[PDB]
């Protein structure tokens, strides 16, 4: 089964600068195109996607911001382990897991998801 | 065909065509000459900056125009800062001056 | 020009050896190492760091490998 | 204030040599190994052409080992591989270098055509070459011994003069040499040598040279460079993604061609590196520096030696230089473009002027962030992801969206060829169904576009501005006129004037004939009855009005002796018009005229409504027509057979007469060829007489003819479609025809279309067609050829001043060519504004004062007197430095008011030239690149140098000179002529300067020289005229005038006292130092020149800005010669504003560059 | 309006300043800023803009003229409150 | 993102590894489908419909 492997890298590395034989003597590497790009019509829902989380999480409690927050990577450098959360507020570990549970079950209900549901496709 | 925004080539970021919507336009010098005969010096800004080559540009055009704001903050084509990097890469050196 | 030229050229000047030219030049490579080996052998630092480093051989801080590749026999 | 560090906006770009030490500023690391990925993992080795550790990361904010992925960690060098944690995007931005082993000379300063390393040295390129790759040594500073500084010795030499003087004299060989003759030189020493010397010796051959040398030196010093960099010591590497390693489907990798040569390079210089750790023999490491010198060129610019080859493949690799063009004009060939598109288009007649069908389709896809905007804007799309889940669901209620988007959104339209600035015009889009773009039929004029099958492209103005500059510069209704000639460029086509010209028309009896009607109304009424015929002579009261009050209509009615068409046409004509201006008969000739004098009397709008009525209007009653063409149509004349015969019978005669001995075969050939060409001619005007009036009718009598109602003739007499030159060729017989070698064959076609050809007549009608095809194929290059090289030579050119302040203007007459004026006067100088007062025929009363714009009322004011000559200030007079008042230069515009600052003329100049470049034809379209390009003809006319009597010296030697002798002056002027050429100066006669010494063509040169600035303008505007002219193309002398101020941009000085004594420069800078010199400085120490006649190609050649030149000329000597002068380029100009990307210094955007050229320079 | 902009190049001569001062304007009422100064048919903020030129009650004096005083009246605002960095004393 | 994964936990889907890439038919163009070739390479299993 090397042998594919093996014939895969076998074969040099192509002149990208071949003409691909068209009338404007076009090259072949004028074809490749940019896939570690993010479209702007991606770029665009991103941004959205930005203020519409900020909305929900100000229809939450206080402490529930500042614990979903920390939960995930939002508005703040990496995401914290609940445990760490739990260091930063005092009563620790289980209280933090239900204030987890319910802000997602708060938001879950067809008024706050009606916005953040359109993000799923 | 017609085309909004689609996909942009690697080495010149500039749009190419493949799956979905397709290849722009292209416009060339006698197309520029037209936008210089008459005064459409935004209109060509635009052609040639946040409509093709401006990498930046191209995407806070596309989010403020849906933002409502018809607005574009150039910036550079990457055509000529290759140049740069090119006339650069050679023993010469090209700089920017003032301010 | 075109280096492939003056180079075959460049070259093309030195003379082949006669078979007992080769002997000659191999005799004078065998001088000036063997003169250089006197050299390094009357120096009393080169005796004293030779016998620093196998200090260092038999106290494993290296290998035999490390210091020499063989004697005389 | 502050100084600054970081970055704001930009401006000027300096260009020049890069020390070793400015080259590793770029770099972020050394290159070491010529490994590229690793090849199981796809990694980059480290310390590779692709590195993490040089360049940057391969996916954004992870590091390549991994252990800081997190995009919190930023700023962060993972402490096993040197790799900062950033975006991929760095490995576009960083540079890498190369520290070489030995010095390696730079290509292009060795080596484009005037050798840098060469001139700045004084030494030949086949010596220092002989010195690069260790042929021969050459001395440097070789001091009080037997040896110059420049001397080159053999090696048996180097040894014979060692052995004499052992120190106290330097010679080397190799890259190492000639870095130190470079560096041992001194530019301000050898610069006292060059002004001592060029003052001691006085010589032609001796400081001709010299001084074409000391120029680039001095300029040298003061360009900050060290002669030392043209020796490279450091190599930069391009960042990776610039010469990237993509991989391909089917795991097979592409990547560019540099990495062939960057390996290569790094390969050669660490075994280099290697050979002299093992001390090898220098017979080697001569080899491996020869090897690192080639392998160096070929990657900066391959193709100067043996042309290196890929791997594998025969092609050869694409070097640095070729990155920069890839051959001339390579970076301005065109950008593919965003919010764009293109379909077929097709008519819609329905479409008001200002508007075009866009399809459902393509407004949908082209708009879709507006559509996504407007969408949540509304609320009709929670968020912009269910946005495009609507509009890609083309829910019902996204298409009443569409609608609020487009309303007052302009789109532009581009049609294949781009001749001039009409080819892009903004329209406001209308939502169409199916997938054709619907184009309004009077834009088609100006597009070029027919509809078998062309295409044209959309584009979105974006911003608030390029919609405001679409809505207010580009749109349809805001160009209804040629910017070539102040004529209407949205003339009826076809269709319509024959529509216009079958109403306009009168039938000798027919239904309605006499009846009085009151108005026209009622007279639509008669005809749409059937009661009254649509051509009847009849007598109808209208009103027409004429605004000879003061700004005011002042009505008359009468009973008008007019037509029933013509009465129902007159319910369209606005206001202020005559009704004389529809009682003719209205052809596409009077139909166009028509529209011209109500844009010139009721202004702007009123003409716009009045284009689209007089469509409307032309294209229903075209259809009313029922205007065909059958086989009937084409009335052969009954006479025909007959003229053949007789023209048969004269050449059976003329043959009769060559058998005979009577006339020659030259003769008979020629003589043949004038009796065929007169029976065309009489058989043509046979068929056109019977065609044109046989229509034999009756009006209440016997009988009575007018001019016919057939078909095709009304197609023809109207002016819609169709020519008699065409025409003759269906009734008539068609032509004599050409054979191939350039002969027109002495049998002509004698048969016509509407009979048959048969296969000789058919197959010789063949090569007219073919060479056709391929003439008019190839015109159609030359042309986009000739618009080049005139918006080279223009582009920069822009109104910016506005009254430069002259008097000085060129006499204005009309042409009147050998029999009758070819040309009017009123043609010629309307438009543009007097130099000084013109008066009556008598004097004391100035009719028009100074500097009045003369238009449509002051042309008439002149026609009314008798004046017959205007001077008129010219664009080539124009005092502006740095380009054009706009009084000197004219009103003319698609709208009707004098020019306003800041439009480019230069370009809108050059485009008005070379649009109708495809319908020319010694003559012809190369005639005119003769003039322009100044190219002198073969066997010239001499003209009188110097004024005074002539008289003859010496006598027959190869030359025969002539001697002038003015009456006050010195008389040492001799001038070699050739006298075997008839000579025309009369051998006794005082000649005045600038007359005619021989006769034959004259080369601009001299009358630029002779008789004068305002003599050569002339000379090439009424010349190039004659070639436009003759081909019915109207051209206002304005353009042509304003590329000959760009052919004598330059001059050369005479006299000094502050700069150089022959140089060539502008006027501009010239005039602008000795305008400082009257006063200030010297009191006056000004210098003297003379103005210098360019072709436009070389005159395009001398650009400040060598951003500019790198475009079109070529890229390699223009970057060396700049980088070589530390040279500045301050952008200010066109071509170069728009390579990088910012504001045009013109247009909308001259008020950008006017509010930034004033804070440069002041604080 | 919207068919022609010859009655708004004759309030403001150059066609080229007008493209400007027209955009300036019509920024002025997308951005929300401000609010028209004529009736609108429906139409954009790029046609609105070039209205208020043939209306002639907009130009780039009357636009400079109630910006710099616009400068003074959110300067007042922000009075009592920046004279009260007295702390850089 | 951040964002993305809080979208993760409310919404309670299983994020996947893999990407659509199916064959669809292209915007505008409409018609039947009349064959279906399956072309499998040598040694993997011919699937159900193969
Ligand atoms: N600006 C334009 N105005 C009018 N027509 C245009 C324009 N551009 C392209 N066409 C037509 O589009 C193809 C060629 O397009 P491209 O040159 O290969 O470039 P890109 O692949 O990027 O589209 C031809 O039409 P056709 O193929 O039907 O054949 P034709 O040239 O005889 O008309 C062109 O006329
Ligand atoms: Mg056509
Ligand atoms: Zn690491
Ligand atoms: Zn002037």
């Amino acid at each position: 089964d090397k042998i594919r492997k093996v014939l895969k890298i076998a074969k040099e590395p192509i002149s990208m600068e071949t003409p691909i034989g068209d009338d404007e003597d076009s090259h072949l590497g004028d074809f490749i195109e940019d896939t570690t790009l993010e479209l702007p019509l991606d770029s665009a829902t991103t941004e959205s996607l930005r203020a519409a989380t900020h909305d929900v999480l100000a229809g939450l409690t206080a402490r529930e911001a500042k614990v979903l927050r920390m939960r995930f990577g939002i508005d703040m450098n990496t995401d914290y382990t609940l445990e760490e959360v739990g260091k930063q507020f005092d009563v620790t570990r289980e209280r933090i897991r239900q204030i987890e549970a319910k802000a997602l079950r708060k938001l879950r209900h067809p008024s706050r998801s009606e916005v953040l549901r359109s993000f799923l496709d | 065909h017609a085309r909004s925004t689609g996909s942009y080539s690697l080495v010149t970021q500039q749009p190419l065509g493949g799956k979905a919507q397709f290849g722009g336009q292209r416009f060339g010098e006698m197309e520029v000459w037209a936008l210089e005969a008459y005064g459409a010096a935004y209109t060509l800004q635009e052609m040639l900056t946040v409509k093709s080559d401006d990498v930046n540009g191209r995407t806070k055009m596309y989010k403020n125009i849906v933002d409502g704001n018809h607005q574009m903050e150039p910036g550079m084509p990457e055509s000529f800062n290759v140049l740069l990097k090119e006339i650069r890469s050679l023993g010469i050196n090209i700089e920017l001056e003032d301010e | 020009t075109d280096p492939v030229r003056m180079y075959m050229r460049e070259m093309g000047t030195v003379e082949l050896l006669t078979r007992e030219g080769e002997i000659d030049i191999a005799k004078r490579i065998e001088d000036g190492i063997n003169q250089v080996q006197c050299s390094v052998a009357e120096y009393p630092e080169a005796i004293t760091y030779l016998l620093e480093q196998y200090d260092r051989v038999e106290a494993e801080e290296a290998r035999l490998s490390d210091l020499i590749t063989g004697f005389v026999d | 204030l502050k100084a600054q560090t970081k970055t704001e906006e930009f401006d000027a770009i300096k260009i020049a040599l890069a020390s070793p030490d400015m080259i590793r500023s770029w770099s972020f690391g050394e290159v070491k190994k010529p490994e590229t990925i690793n090849y199981r993992t796809f990694k980059p080795e480290r310390d590779g052409l692709f590195c993490a550790r040089i360049f940057g990361p391969v996916k954004d904010y992870e590091c390549l080992c991994g252990k800081y992925k997190r995009l919190k960690h930023r700023g962060v060098i993972c402490e096993k591989c040197g790799v900062e944690v950033t975006q991929t995007k760095v490995r576009r931005e960083r540079m890498g270098h190369i520290e070489l082993a030995s010095p390696t000379a730079h290509i292009w300063f060795l080596k484009s055509l005037p050798s840098r390393i060469g001139l700045l040295l004084d030494m030949p390129l086949r010596d220092i070459e002989r010195v690069l790759y260790f042929e021969s040594y050459v001395v440097i500073e070789g001091g009080m011994t037997n040896l110059e500084r420049q001397q080159i010795l053999t090696e048996e030499q180097y040894l014979d003069a060692l052995e004499e003087f052992g120190d106290e004299f330097d010679a080397k060989m190799g890259a190492e040499a000639i870095q130190a003759l470079l560096k041992s030189m001194d530019l301000e020493q050898e610069c006292e040598q060059l002004r001592e010397e060029l003052n001691e010796t006085n010589s032609e051959t001796k400081r001709k040279k010299l001084t074409k040398r000391i120029k680039l030196l001095e300029a040298f010093v003061q360009s900050g460079n060290k002669p030392e960099w043209m020796i490279l010591t450091v190599l930069p590497v391009l960042p990776p993604d610039l010469r990237p390693l993509v991989p391909l489907d089917g795991g097979r990798f592409a990547t560019s061609d540099l990495n062939d040569l960057y390996r290569r390079v790094i390969n050669r210089n660490n075994r280099l590196k290697r050979l002299l750790d093992l001390a090898a023999p220098d017979i080697i490491v001569r080899n491996e520096k020869r090897m690192l010198q080639e392998a160096v060129d070929a990657l900066l610019d391959n193709g100067r030696r043996g042309r290196a080859i890929t791997g594998s493949n025969k092609r050869p690799l694409k070097s640095l230089a070729d990155m920069i063009k890839g051959r001339f004009r390579q970076n301005l060939l065109g950008k593919r473009v965003d919010y764009s598109g293109r379909s077929v288009i097709t008519v819609g007649p329905y479409l008001r002027l200002h508007q075009c069908g866009l399809p459902k389709k393509m407004a949908l896809e082209l708009f879709k962030p507006f559509i996504y905007g407007k969408l949540e804007l509304r609320g009709l799309a929670t968020t912009i992801k269910a946005a495009k889940k609507m509009v890609e669901r083309e829910e019902a209620v996204v298409w009443d969206i569409l609608d609020e988007v487009i309303r007052e959104h302009p789109v532009l339209l581009n049609r294949a060829p781009t001749l001039h600035r009409l080819g892009i015009q903004a329209f406001e889009p209308v939502l169409i169904e199916g997938k054709a773009i619907q184009l309004h039929p009077l834009v088609c004029a100006a597009y070029n576009a027919d509809f078998d099958g062309d295409q044209m492209a959309v584009h979105v103005p974006l911003t608030l501005e390029a919609q405001l500059e679409a809505r207010a510069l580009m749109m349809s209704t805001n160009n209804i006129l040629s910017p070539a000639n102040g004529e209407p460029i949205i003339v009826p086509s076809q269709d319509v004037v024959l529509g216009l010209y079958y109403m306009t028309r009168d039938c000798v009896n027919a239904k309605g004939e006499g009846m009085v009607l009151t108005g026209p109304k009622e007279a639509e009424r008669l005809y749409r009855s059937g009661l009254a015929s649509l051509h009847a002579r009849v007598k109808v009261r209208i009103t027409e009005y004429e605004k000879d009050a003061n700004g005011e209509l002042v009505a008359k009615t009468s009973l008008k002796d007019t037509t029933v068409g013509r009465a129902i046409l007159w319910m369209i004509v606005p206001k202020g018009l005559p009704y004389s201006i529809v009682n003719q008969a209205l052809g596409k000739k009077a139909i166009s005229k028509m529209l011209n004098t109500c844009y010139r009397i009721l202004g702007l709008k009123p003409t716009v409504i009045f284009a689209d009525q007089i469509m409307y209007t032309g294209f229903a009653y075209a259809a009313r027509s029922g205007a065909s063409v059958g086989i009937d149509d084409m009335v052969i004349p009954e006479k025909k057979h007959e003229i053949i015969s007789e023209a048969e019978a004269e050449v059976a005669e003329i043959q009769e007469q060559f058998q005979s001995g009577l006339v020659t075969a030259g003769e008979r050939y020629n003589k043949v060829i004038d009796i065929w060409a007169a029976a065309n001619d009489r058989v043509s005007k046979a068929m056109m007489d019977n065609l044109q009036t046989e229509t034999v009718i009756n009006r209440d009598g016997q009988e009575e003819k007018q001019v016919s109602f057939n078909s095709i003739y009304m197609m023809a007499d109207s002016g819609a479609r169709g020519s008699a030159a065409q025409i003759r060729q269906l009734a008539g017989m068609r032509g004599l025809m050409a054979k191939p070698d350039g002969s027109i064959i002495e049998t002509p076609i004698t048969a016509n279309f509407r009979e048959g050809l048969n296969v000789l007549q058919y197959f010789i009608s063949t090569h007219g067609a073919r060479k056709g095809l391929a003439d008019t194929a190839l015109k159609t290059a030359n042309s986009g050829y000739l618009t080049r090289r005139l918006v080279d030579v223009a582009q920069d050119l822009v109104v910016t001043e506005d009254d430069c302040g002259t008097h000085e203007g060129i006499m204005m007459t009309p042409v009147i060519e050998g029999g009758d004026v070819k040309e009017p006067l009123r043609d010629r100088v309307l438009g543009r504004v007097t130099a000084e007062d013109v008066l009556k025929p008598g004097t004391a009363d100035i009719l028009v004062p100074r500097n009045t714009l003369l238009h449509e009322q002051w042309c008439d004011l002149l026609e009314e007197n008798s004046v017959d000559a205007v001077k008129v200030r010219s664009v080539v007079s124009c005092d502006t430095d740095f380009g054009v008042c706009a009084h000197c230069y004219g009103r003319d515009l698609a709208r009707g008011h004098i020019i306003n600052k800041g439009e480019a003329i230069g370009v809108i100049a050059a485009q008005s030239i070379g649009e109708p470049g495809t319908q020319l034809t010694t003559g012809g379209l190369p005639r005119v690149a003769d003039l322009f390009e100044a190219r002198r003809p073969k066997e010239p006319a001499i003209l009188a140098e110097i004024s005074g009597i002539v008289s003859f010296g010496k006598e027959t030697k190869g030359k025969r000179r002539l001697v002038i002798t003015p009456v006050d002056g010195s008389d040492p002027y001799e001038e070699m002529i050739p006298k075997w050429r008839q000579l025309n100066v009369f051998e006794g006669e005082r000649v005045e300067r600038g007359d005619v010494i021989s006769d034959g063509p004259e080369a601009p040169h001299d009358i630029l020289r002779l008789r004068g600035v305002h003599a050569v303008t002339r000379y090439i505007v009424n010349e190039v005229q004659d070639v436009y002219r003759l081909q019915g193309v109207k051209i206002n002398d304005k353009h042509i005038e304003v590329i000959v101020r760009q052919m004598l941009r330059k001059a050369t000085i005479v006299n000094a006292g502050s700069s150089d004594f022959l140089e060539g420069e502008q006027v501009e800078y010239s005039r602008v130092k000795i305008a400082n010199r009257e006063l200030e400085a010297n009191g006056k120490v000004g210098a003297t020149y003379s103005r210098d006649l360019l072709g436009i190609t070389k005159a395009s050649l001398a650009t400040e800005s060598f951003i500019s030149a790198a475009s079109f000329q070529e890229t390699t000597r223009v970057l060396t010669e700049a980088a070589v002068a530390g040279k500045r380029d301050e952008l200010r100009g066109l071509k170069e504003n728009v390579i990088v990307g910012r504001l045009i210094p013109a247009g909308t955007g001259y008020a950008y560059h006017q509010d930034r050229m004033r804070r440069r320079a002041a604080g | 309006a919207r068919v022609t902009v010859q009655d708004a190049v004759e309030k403001i001569g150059n066609r080229f300043d007008l493209v400007l001062v027209a955009a300036r304007r019509a920024r002025q009422m997308q951005v929300g800023g401000k609010d028209p100064l004529v009736p609108e048919e429906n139409d954009k903020t790029t046609v609105i803009a070039l209205r208020e030129i043939e209306e002639g009650l907009i130009n780039n004096q009357i636009l400079d003229v109630r910006e710099r005083q616009e400068q003074q009246e959110q300067e007042a605002a922000e009075l009592q409150a920046v004279t009260a960095i007295a702390e850089g004393r | 993102t951040p964002e993305e994964k809080l979208l993760r936990a409310i919404f309670g889907e299983k994020a996947s590894d893999v990407k659509d890439s199916s064959l669809r038919v292209p915007n505008g163009v409409s018609g039947t489908v009349i064959d279906v070739q399956v072309f499998t390479r040598d040694g993997v299993e011919k699937d159900k419909r193969a």
